[PDB]
């Protein structure tokens, strides 16, 4: 499933650099009206055109109320155009890897040494999680929030 | 963001080039300087069977 | 026996923010082709002007693909000019000291506090890598990259 925020709607719009190497960052967050469950592709936020990401910042409220957690989430990459509704997209493992932010609603920084190495675009990507394991006992009203430090125009 | 019609996307025009490059014709080298009905011509033409 | 960087030779330039106190980013990164030896220094980028260094995120590669790992890069600020190729030129331990990233692969932050105290200069200064311990068995076509977010007009 697809759970949008507002920046991939478009109601909110992303900030973009206007000098090169400048370092921006705004903080992609969304208010899951439902229990997290296995699959569900958020598209928490995008990164505009000619970016990379230089750190990622997830934090997440206490997103499993049971003992030893399961819940893991995965930040990557999705595939397609911002804002299609189509449950043919898929996420990445690039940001983060198995990240366990969820079990205990901690902050984590981006650890993996392959975060910093992605690729431009000329085209707007979707920065999106997904629950790679279900949680024991899901979380009603909680929220997930990344925070990109992405830089425009690098060589 | 900043408005981007990117490489692939269905909004980028494309032009074609109307004129065409072409293979240049090999050059004969018996061209009409030769075949000739004259006595004094490499390759004589035989007139015979043309209107009979 | 420097390794010059496409960023020390000025192949590849690096940026400078036009207002002070604005976070500017660019991923230094060289590919060296030898298996790195003791007292190899890698002149990965420079810091450009009026700069102090605010977060130092190095990302290497595996380094050493033997047994009971011992490589321990370091980092700090050259002494001379930019470009010159004297192998006589020493490299401080301010951002990074004995650092153990590089053993395993990863990304290992700034810890120390000296890596946010640095001094201001009139001229660049370059950045360079310089390996403490020899590797066990040094790997040949691996990557190096530091990160700095060097912010003008301090004080």
């Amino acid at each position: 499933a697809l759970i949008q925020s507002d920046f991939a709607q478009g109601i909110r719009m992303t900030p973009v650099p206007d000098c090169a190497g400048d370092v921006t960052a705004c903080r992609f967050d969304i208010t899951l009206k439902n229990a997290p469950a296995a699959g569900d592709i958020i598209e928490l936020g995008v990164l505009p055109g000619n970016a990379v990401p230089v750190e990622a910042i997830l934090d997440v409220d206490d997103l499993d109320t049971g003992g030893a957690p399961t819940i893991t989430l995965d930040v990557g990459i999705m595939s397609g155009p911002v804002g299609k509704n189509d449950p043919a997209r898929t996420c990445g493992n690039e940001l983060f890897a198995a990240s366990t932010v969820g079990q205990a609603g901690g902050v984590v920084r981006a650890t993996a040494s392959s975060a910093f190495r992605i690729q431009k675009a000329e085209d707007h990507r979707s920065v999106g999680v997904k629950v790679a394991a279900g949680p024991a006992t899901g979380a009603a009203g909680k929220t997930i929030a990344l925070i990109l430090f992405y830089v425009q125009g690098t060589s | 963001s900043s408005t981007v019609i990117a490489f692939g996307d269905p909004k980028a025009q494309k032009k074609w080039s109307s004129e065409l490059a072409v293979d240049i014709r090999k050059k004969s080298y018996f061209e009409s300087r030769f075949i000739g009905t004259s006595e004094n011509a490499v390759i004589q033409r035989k007139t015979e069977v043309e209107s009979d």
